Formats: structure tokens, sequence, C-alpha cells
RNA sequence: UCAAUUAUUUUUUUUGCUGAGGAAUUUUAAAAUUAUUUGAAUUUUUCUUCUUAUAAUUUAAGUUGUUUCUAUACAGUACUU
RNA sequence: UCUCAAACUCCCAAUAGGUAAAAAGGGCGAAAUAACUCAAUUUGUAUUUCACUCAUAUUAAAUAAAAUAACUCCAAGUGGGCCAUUUUUGGUAAGCAGAACUGGCGAUGAGGGAUGCUCCUAACGCUUGGAUAAGGUGCCUAAAUAUUCGCUCAUGAGAUCCCA
């Protein structure tokens, strides 16, 4: 009897799974900072309209200058595209004679 | 036993402050690589020049196809890919060797990268975990920690958010918690395919091969 | 269809028929496997005879319990009602066909005082 | 569907509880399995499992054999789950302390002569939880004649399969077929 | 119908164009040591000790050296399974593998490098790198040296 | 918006090179643009492309760049001239035709829809060489021709249609093609 | 009567069932044909050192013993 | 007016089906939540976070409750078959 | 210079095949032993004994419901087969004769192909709910007399792989 191993224990019946997602205590028993993470987005999103909308006009004026740099990206793309119809077009002029 | 039992609930705490202090810092990085690849993006505009992203290093990969008239290489790929059941899923670590066989299966396979929101979804929502004893697993749903922090607790990636961490962006312990998964076994999609007969990039109707990023919006349709 | 009733669900009710003995006289009614090089029956054909199966079996843990809610013994002599005063509330006697009236009368008065439900109660007066 | 070896179902080979009838050694296999159980030591398990094997596996042992044996660690309880069979090759033994299955008559009287200790199983658990300062021994397995009559087939080249013979004189299978002389050679 | 020992060897066993006429004096004297790893390539410049077509090809180790003669476990499928089978050849046709060599460069190169390492207590990956995919980059392309295209009319 | 009424065809920039080697330090670079489905396809429509003119598989080489293009004043017309090359059942062609449509996007799906209806080319059978904006006194098709009128009108003389909620099986008396 | 003579059609898929089987691998093996002079040169040499060995063991014994 | 599509998130309107089990010492421990209590933190807060202690509770730890009815019946045309 | 070859070949793919990827081993040393070796009692060999020390906290490249493995015994039934893609020889061709690789069918239902041994889907314990595949959505017939752009009049239209 001494020298036997203490006594093990069976395994679990089972319940019903529980939603990982949905559960708060289950999602929160799961990952811990999962709660703190919530209540940092609900903080954010409590925040009403008006300094949104004062600050958008900010955001598009602060963009200006990217604005033109991307115009100007995209508008080489386009030119790039004629010049090949052009240097086809004479290829082809050529060839048809 | 009056010791044992406050000893463990000491070991209970300090695994949960730990698993706490690992999630932080691993949102934060999260965070910090998708703004610097932004900046990134916008400095390759700015000059003349261009940034390329990585290869995405993983790759899940759903399974299309019967058990039937299946040719003898393939099926021999497919058990070591470990998609058996004709709907089951599994991440990849992409290489050479991995995409070589991901090729021969080809035709019977869809995959694609999966993003952060998907990886952390279905993990939680559909993830089953191999719990036995050594190779007569028995297949238990997750759940909670005590099962994970058994077999990973000697590679010190337990915590089911440590599991997405690891996945999402191939950490160092990937093959053990790929393995220790369960294959995923999914559920058809909710407005249905468009053809298993053809492949995704066949200008048709069709869904075969790599599907790069839309692999989520599949994924999320069939979750 | 499945034929619940409070804790008891039994599966399937419509005894198994033996295939054929609908259109031949000889062939028997109570089950049979058919065995055949092909026959509808074995192979499985839509709606034709269907094949008895283990799995439609009655749950573990209600396996053999009456509508009583009491596991049924058969008694043909009083000394055989021995054990059964232990186990009132979950078996039942049923009092053995053989068992003449006088012997019979005895066995369902033995029953009632040791407060044991009795099935075929009314036999033979 | 899916697709897995013998359809998911594991199959595992050899015994899976005792074919014998016999009550002693029914209590005997409740009792090792019990302290298999609980315990965690190879001991018990192996004890168990053998215990279990059918009438050719476990074999008779020699008393002579058992003392070569024994030799390097002559403090210790040999443990030998088969009879023990005496020997007339063996002049003298030094004493030794075994438990084995059954004791053939003879040898049972040598080791007691002799001072020894002859223990049943049942004594051997009392006695020792763990197998400690234990020996496990069994005899030669293969040895038995039948299994001279297996392997890679009698005729084919170089075996040494024994064949099935009416007898062994030079009338019955010696000829065509094993020399040089009448046809092929063995 | 016939299927005697040279059988269908016509290509196989013929020297190509330019190689014709005998074994080189030099490939004699290659080093054959026991467990060796070796390969079985037929000639036809030497008659003797030609091995039979099935051997062509494979690759295996040394087990017995004699005057001229050299012993090559080779593996064979036979149906349901391999077998072992002693290849007695000539020495003109058995070849110095190289196989062999990779692995024992690797260990030669592993060693040295694992003794640096270790002896500065720097942990190390010896392990072969296996290519992995390609990691991310920021690459300059000068916007005047790009090309475009499209897909050509037909002829 | 409109599901009904919408298309998936859409304009990728697309650019790419060959993995640098000890041979070539600095490749030729290459840049397209691609009508396509979606951006995967679009890759594997510029991937064939690269095999088909150049020297490169999707295995040797690496892109450096993918951004979808959208039309910068979606609401207002343009007369696009497209470019095809097509296969047939006997063999190969080259052709030109003209879409008025309010983006490139818009000139694609219905071409694809039209070299369908016409010619039974598969999506498949279809290569695209040079879709361009035509100044409208440079229209060289009757049908556009005519749009391009100074005081374009007409009567309606199509059949009337309906929402469910009043496509009933059963009428007061016949209804009328006429309208006013 | 006209019926057919060969095919090696299903004989793969029979073989690959049990899977092709490998050698068991021994690492020793008989050395019976290989090489007279040299085999009977080491049968002399294990002979000489097992020989040295024993003495060697019987000198620490008997020692022992006293 | 403030799009569209990804990205990361956070909800909500109706609602279909399911309820195995039954814990003589893992139906606990912890999670969650509430009313208090102590120290920090920071997006600064009437769902702020953590962690210090105490009570309670369920989102934990697989369905429970109210009211009818069968019926104040004795087998009926209800109910089983 | 025009055109060519199963039984022609300067040259020559893909597919298929083999061997390789370390611990009962390998390293670099010493010392032993032999009638072998060599000129060489130390010239090697090979063995043996001692040393020193090689990655291993992902495992000397991945990946693996990789030990459901090995191996032994005793025995069964079977040894008429056939079909599809692709490769293919004979034959004018053949639901013909003969092969190659794989999958089936045979022994296999179920859903679809109207109908069918082999085609497609998918392989089957008993049930409840969910969402689909293959295929459809005028009625027979469960879903659209859907949307959207084309083409098409036929005094023998046309309409679904195999497949008529």
């Amino acid at each position: 009897q001494a020298s036997l191993l203490a006594k093990k224990k069976p395994c679990k019946k089972r319940l019903q799974n529980k939603n990982s997602l949905t559960n708060f205590a289950v999602r929160c028993r799961l990952n811990p900072a999962y709660k703190l993470l919530r209540s940092l987005a609900v903080l954010r999103m409590r925040k009403s309209i008006l300094e949104k909308s004062k600050n958008k006009k900010e955001k598009r004026v602060q963009k200006q200058i990217q604005k033109k740099e991307l115009q100007k990206i995209n508008h080489d793309y386009y030119k790039g595209v004629a010049k090949a119809v052009k240097k086809k077009k004479k290829r082809e002029e050529k060839k048809a004679k | 036993a009056a010791k044992k039992i406050k000893t463990l609930k000491l070991i209970n705490k300090k695994k949960r402050n730990d698993l706490r202090q690992r999630t932080l810092r691993y949102e934060e990085e999260y965070e910090s690589e998708r703004k610097k690849i932004i900046e990134l993006k916008r400095e390759a505009r700015k000059n003349n020049c261009f940034y390329r992203e990585a290869e995405k290093k993983v790759v899940f990969v759903i399974r299309l196809k019967g058990v039937n008239k299946l040719p003898p290489k393939v099926r021999s790929v497919f058990r070591l890919l470990r998609l058996l059941q004709v709907h089951n899923g599994v991440f990849v670590k992409v290489n050479k060797a991995t995409k070589e066989m991901l090729k021969i299966v080809e035709p019977y396979v869809t995959y694609g990268y999966p993003t952060l929101s998907t990886v952390r979804k279905l993990l939680y929502k559909r993830g089953y975990v191999r719990v036995g004893k050594v190779r007569r697993y028995a297949r238990k749903k997750i759940q909670d920690n005590a099962d994970i922090s058994k077999h990973l607790g000697k590679y010190n990636v337990h915590g089911i958010e440590d599991m997405v961490y690891q996945l999402y962006t191939c950490g160092p312990v990937f093959k053990k918690v790929n393995n220790f998964l369960w294959a995923f076994k999914l559920k058809p999609p909710r407005k249905g395919f468009k053809a298993k007969r053809h492949a995704f990039n066949e200008p048709r109707p069709g869904d075969w091969g790599n599907r790069e990023a839309h692999i989520n919006e599949l994924i999320n349709r069939m979750i | 269809a499945v034929k619940k009733v409070g804790k008891i669900i039994k599966k399937r009710t419509k005894k198994f028929t033996r295939f054929q003995s609908n259109r031949f006289m000889r062939v028997k009614p109570a089950w049979r496997k058919p065995r055949g090089i092909d026959c509808r029956v074995r192979r499985r054909y839509k709606g034709t005879n269907l094949m008895p199966s283990i799995g439609y079996g009655s749950n573990k843990k209600t396996k053999f319990l009456l509508p009583n809610n009491k596991y049924k013994y058969v008694v043909k002599n009083v000394k055989e009602m021995e054990p059964l005063i232990m186990n009132h509330t979950k078996y039942c006697v049923q009092i053995a066909h053989n068992v003449s009236s006088k012997k019979r009368k005895q066995i369902i008065e033995r029953a009632k005082q040791m407060n044991v439900s009795v099935i075929n109660a009314k036999a033979r007066l | 569907g899916i697709a897995l070896k013998n359809v998911g179902r594991i199959k595992k080979h050899g015994r899976k509880h005792l074919v014998s009838k016999n009550p002693y050694l029914r209590l005997l296999v409740k009792l090792y399995n019990f302290l298999a159980r609980r315990t965690n030591a190879n001991f018990n398990k192996i004890i168990a499992k053998r215990l279990i094997m059918p009438k050719r596996y476990r074999p008779p042992l020699s008393l002579s054999k058992l003392q070569y044996h024994m030799a390097n660690h002559p403090n210790d309880i040999a443990v030998v789950v088969g009879s023990i069979t005496d020997d007339k090759r063996l002049f003298s033994l030094k004493q030794l302390k075994v438990c084995a299955l059954r004791f053939t008559e003879t040898a049972r009287k040598r080791i007691e002569d002799a001072g020894g200790e002859c223990l049943t199983f049942d004594q051997l658990a009392l006695k020792y939880p763990t197998g400690k300062k234990c020996v496990l021994l069994r005899g030669p397995t293969k040895a038995r004649t039948a299994e001279k009559h297996f392997g890679k087939a009698p005729g084919k080249p170089k075996s040494k399969a024994r064949p099935y013979v009416r007898s062994k004189g030079r009338k019955f299978e010696k000829a065509r077929g094993r020399r040089k002389s009448r046809a092929y050679k063995k | 119908k016939s299927r005697g020992k040279r059988s269908g060897t016509r290509y196989k066993f013929s020297k190509k164009f330019r190689k014709h006429g005998e074994c080189t004096a030099n490939k004699y004297l290659e080093k054959l040591n026991y467990g060796d790893y070796v390969d079985i390539v037929c000639d036809s410049t030497q008659q003797k000790g030609m091995p039979f077509n099935y051997y062509h090809g494979k690759t295996g180790k040394i087990f017995h050296i004699t005057k001229r003669g050299v012993g090559v476990l080779v593996n064979k499928r036979v149906k349901h399974r391999i077998e072992q089978k002693k290849v007695c050849v000539r020495i003109e046709h058995v070849r110095k593998s190289r196989c062999n060599e990779d692995f024992l460069l690797r260990k030669i190169k592993n060693a040295e490098l694992i003794k640096e390492a270790k002896l500065k207590n720097e942990h190390i990956n010896i392990k072969r790198k296996t290519e992995g995919p390609k990691p991310a980059a920021m690459i300059k392309v000068p916007p005047s040296k790009i090309i475009t295209i499209e897909p050509l009319p037909f002829y | 918006i409109d599901n009904s009424l919408n298309t998936n065809i859409h304009q990728y920039h697309i650019v790419g090179r060959a993995i640098p080697t000890a041979k070539d330090k600095n490749p030729n670079v290459y840049r397209m643009c691609i009508f396509a489905k979606n951006d995967t396809n679009a890759k594997s429509r510029f991937w064939y492309f690269m095999k088909k003119i150049n020297k490169l598989k999707k295995s040797n080489g690496e892109l450096l760049a993918c951004e979808q293009i959208k039309e910068r004043f979606p609401l207002r017309v343009k007369n696009y001239g497209v470019l095809l090359r097509y296969d047939s059942r006997t063999g190969t062609h080259n052709m030109y035709k003209e879409f008025r449509d309010t983006t490139k996007e818009g000139a694609i799906a219905q071409l694809y829809s039209e070299m369908a209806g016409r010619h039974r080319a598969r999506a498949s059978s279809i290569n695209i060489i040079r879709i361009s904006e035509i100044s409208s006194s440079l229209v060289r098709r009757p049908h556009i021709k005519q749009l391009l009128k100074r005081r374009l009108r007409f009567p309606a003389l199509h059949l009337p249609t309906l929402q469910k909620e009043y496509r009933k099986k059963f009428a007061s008396k016949r209804p009328s093609t006429y309208r006013m | 009567a006209k019926s057919k003579n060969h095919t090696n059609h299903n004989q793969n898929r029979k073989a690959h069932k049990n899977g092709i089987k490998k050698p068991k691998k021994h690492k020793f093996m008989s050395r019976k044909g290989l090489d007279p002079n040299f085999f009977r040169n080491q049968k002399y040499c294990l002979k000489g050192i097992q020989k040295k060995k024993k003495e060697l063991k019987l000198k620490a014994k008997q020692e022992k013993n006293n």
C-alpha cells in the first residue's frame, strides 16, 4: 500500500461547448487582454462628432502634397501607355507599305 | 497539500499575468508592422522606386474534392499535407518543398494568405486540439488554456492568443503548433463556390489553385 | 419515424419483414438476411425492405425498460419473488403463462402486499 | 468520407486478456494488473503481460541456466515467468532465491536442500513491491523443436528448416533433390 | 519471345560519339575502401565483368574486393519488395561515386564552423537552410529605364 | 449602388522584373496595364504575357508593384477604341472596334459580351492589344457616329418591365405597349 | 480458346498495399565466400586479441581472489 | 455631399432548431458580474484599466420558470396501439 | 537544292527511375593483435582497447491520424475478367483484336446525367436542424416566365460531357 502511487482521476464529462467569440466570460477566460482592448475600443468609440467634423478639413489639407505627388505617378503611367501606342503605330505604318 | 493548492494558485496567477504581457507586446507589434508597410509604400511613391513586400510565409490550404478517383501520388501528398476529409483546412509553412508538394495537389485545393483577423476568428471559433497521449490523440475543442499550457509549456508559446501570434507571421515554434491543432473541419460557403471544375485563374467561373489575398473572403463566407 | 415518449426514445417501429413474404406464401414473415448474387435488398436499393442494422439500437441507459418504467421479471412461484422485494420500485412481475389459477392468485396477493406492480393482473379469472 | 489506415480503428496485436480458465491464474492476473495500473513501475507491466502469455511462449527453465544468470549478483532474487525444471548435468547449486510459476518436484527438493528459497508470485508481490532488487529471466524460447520447421522454406537455398518425414533413414527424402549426385543439391 | 543476356542493350551499352576506344589507364588507380559508395556504369571496351542491364546506372556500397573484381550491394525492385543483390563486376565498369561526397564535405565544413561558434558560446543553426520565401526589400528602378509592353498583333 | 448592373472587370497596373543573378545585375523592368476580373487574375494574365513576349516565368522573377487604376471622371462619356487579337475555329485575326462608355472597364465588359455574341469568342480566346479614348471626329463605325449627333433624342419604344410586387399573374384588362 | 495472355494491370496496386518492402539492414553479415587470405588472417587476429584479453581478465580475477 | 473597396473593429432588428447531463470532495479552482475596499496606471474614464482584500451572484459550471390542460378522470368519440 | 526513316542518329526534352542527407555512427588521435600486406615487428590493412568530442532548449532538409509497425505461424478464397482518360500495336473499321500508366467497375449503394454495369458528384451506422456539390431554376419538376449585352426565322430551326 505504501509503495502504490497516489490515486489518479478520470477524464471529464462533456458539457455543451461554450462559444469562444461571443460569450464574454469564456472569451476573457481564454484571452486575458481582451477586456482592456474592448474597453479601449469603447473609449475611442464614445467620442462625438464635433472634433471629427473640424479635423476632417485638416486631414484633407495635409494630404494635398501627397495628392499632387500621386497625381504625377499616375500621370506618368498613362503617358507611357500613350507613347507605346504611338511607337506601335509608327511600326505598323512602316510595315503596311 | 495546503501549500500545493496555494502554490498552484500562484502558478495560475503568474501564467495569466505572463500571457497578458506577451499579448500586449504582440498587439503592439502587429499595429507597428501594419503602419510601417503603409509608410514604406508611400515612401516608394514619393521617390522613384518600388518597395516589395515579402512572400507571405504561411498559406492556409482548403481541400476541394472527394475521396474517390484520386491519383496515387496525389493521395500520398494529401496524406502528408494533412487534408483527408473533403473540406478540411490546414496551415502550411511556405518554403520551396511545401510549395512543390502543394503544386502537385493544386487542381484539388484552393489556397491563400490569411490576414490577422481571419486567423484569430478561425482559431477561436473552429479550432480543435489534440489532447491525449502520443499518437492516440483524441479530438477536443480548445475551450480553455490548461490543454495548451500542457503541450506548449516547454516551448513557451502557451496561451491561445500566443498560438495566433505564432501562426499569423511564422514564429519559431511553428511545426509543433501547427501539428498540435487538429485539421480544421470547415462548413460549406454561404453563397456556394463557382466551379470545382476549373481554376480560379481560368477566366470562366472557377476556383482551384492560388487565390492569394482573396482566401480570407472565402473563409469568412464558409466559417 | 422516431417514437419518443418521456425518457424513452425508440428509433424504429414496424417489425422488419423478410423480403418477398408479401408475394409468396412459403416465405416466412420473420426476418432473414438476403444473400443473393444481386437482389435489391442486400444491395440497399431505394425504397425496398430496409435492412436492420445495429445502430438502430435503444439507448444503453434505458435498454430494456418497459413503459411501466420497471424491468419485467417472469415469476412462476412465490419463492422466486423473494429477491424482488428489494427492487419493487424498478422491476415489475409478470406471472408465467403456465401457472394455474390457484397458485396465480397467491402470487398476485403476495405481490400486492410487497408493493410491486403486476402486469398480467386479470389473467385466468 | 475520410481516408485513414483501417478506417481509423487502431489494431493492437497479441493477447487481450488471459485465455486460461484456471481460478488461481485468474487471481494472479487480477493482482498484477492492479499493481501495474497503480504503480508506474515497468516491472509490474511486464510481469502482467508475460503472465498472460500462451503455453508455448513461456518455456521451462533449467536450474543450471538460472545459476549461470544469477552468478554475478547472488544476493538477489530471480523471477521467472515460467516453470523451472531440474537437471542432472548440474552438479551443485549455490542457494538461489527464485520466484517461478511452477516448480518440478525434484527441483524444489534440491533448492530447499541447498538452503535456497522457492517463491510463488503472490509471495513475490507481498515481499517485493516494485521488483526491487529482482531480476526478470526467461528461458530458451525459439529453441522449441517445432520452430525448426519454420522460416525460409525447406529445400530453398541454404535454408536450414527441418523437413517433415515418416522416418529419418536412407530411403526417406535423401536422394533426388538433396545432394549433387541425384539432381540439384539442398 | 527471347530474353538473353545482352537483350535490348543496343543504344544503352554502345558508346557515345567520339568516346570509342579502350578504358583510360589513369582510371585503374582510383581508391576503393570497404563501404565506399560506387556507381555501376557499363562499358564495352572491356568484355569480362560486364554486368546485366538492370545494374546500369545504379549505385551501391562496395562490400568485397578481389584482384580486379569489386562486389557491389545493389537494391533491386522485385514486385512487392526490394532485395539486396551482390553484383560482382570488374573495375572498368565500377566508378567511385559523388553522392556520398556532398554529405562528407558538409560534415567537414560543419565541424569547423561549429568549433568556432561553440568557442565563442554563440548559438547557431548549423542545419541546412532549405530555401525559404523571398524576404521584403526596397528597390530603386529609374523611371526612365522602365519599358512597357503589349501582346503582339498576329501575322 | 445596384449589384444587378454591377460588373467586376477592373484595370490593374502591374510592374515586374527578373530575379537578379551574376549574369544580370540590373534587369530590364516591365510594366503593363491589364484588364481583369480580380488582381490574381491580373497577375496571371500578366505572367502569361511575360512568358509569351519576354523571356520570363513566375518562378524566376519578382513583382515590383501591383495597383488598381480606376476612372478619374466616371460620370462623363468617352468614346473608347479597342484593338483585339482573337482566335477563331480556323485561325487568328486582328480587329478594331469602338465603344461609347464611362470608363475603360465598361468598354471591356461590353466588348467581351460582344465578342461572345458575334464571334463566339470565349474569355480565354481574347487578347487585348491597346485600348484608348478616341476623339468624336475620328470615329470609324456607323452606330457610334449616329449617337454623336448634335441634338440626340429619340422616342422610347421598349416594353414595360417592373418589380416582383406588380408582376402578378392576373390583370384587369390588357395592358398597353403604347405609352405616352 | 482465345484468352488474354498477359497484363501487368492491378499488380502495382496489389504491390503497394503491404508497401514496397525493404531488406532488414543487418550491420554484420556472414563472411563465408568473401576473400580467403584476408579473413583467415582476421581469425588469427581475433584469437590473439581475445587470448590476451582473457589472460588479463583471469589475472585480475585470481589476483582479486588471493 | 461625406462614396466605393479592402483593413481593423464594434454593435443591432426580427427570428428557426437544440437542451445530452445531473458532479460522496476538478459543478471546484479560476473567469465574468455586482456592492464595497487598497495601491498604481493611462486611452481620463457613469461598461477606464489592472491588482489589494471581503461578501454575494451567472455571462462560469450542457434549461429553467410561470400558467393552463389531460382532470377532480377511471377508459369515452379523449388517450395508447 | 526539294522532301524523308518503328527496325537511321551529330544533338536532344518533359515524365518516370536511382543513390544522398550522422550517434550500434562519425571525427582526430594514441596504444594493442595477426600466419595477411608491404622493402619495412610497423610499411600498411582490418579488428580490438583506450582517449579526447560532433548538431540535439524543433529533432545534422521539409512535411507526415509517421509504430494502425515489425516479424512468425497456420490456413482461406482467387488464378475466365471487363471499362474510361491518356499513351498505344494489328486491322478499312468495329459495342473488333492486342498492349502501357492510372483510376474504376467487378463486390457499391446515394444525388446528378430523362432513360443506362463503367460518365459526373460522392463512397453508405441510426436521426434532428443547418449550409452546399454535381446539376439545374416555363410547365411536367423543387428554384427566376431573373437581370444584363449580343446573335439567331428555319415551306423537315436549335437546344445538356460521355451519348446516342
